[PDB]
């Protein structure tokens, strides 16, 4: 079991810009 | 002590004022959103001729 993957591509790791995007709400706090 | 009015989001339950001083609360027990104000405090002075 937990059989594996063969004959894979390799990931190649391209980069992408992130733009405004990765924020969040740090605190439980209404403003 | 006074209800608050405007919507909190779910998980937030204190509301901030500008110079960070909490105006609103939601209670631990039950559940309702508070509003917040400081009581009255003046500075007394005797007009006498």
């Amino acid at each position: 079991k937990c059989l594996d993957f063969d004959d894979r591509t390799p990931p190649a790791n391209t980069q992408f810009l992130s733009s405004h995007r990765g924020v969040y709400y740090p605190d439980d706090i209404f403003r | 002590l006074t209800p608050s009015s405007k919507r909190f989001q779910p998980f937030q339950q204190f509301g901030r004022d500008v110079s960070d001083f909490t105006d609103s609360v939601r209670d631990p027990k039950t559940s309702e959103i508070l509003d917040i104000s400081p009581c009255s405090f003046g500075g007394v002075s005797v007009i006498t001729p």
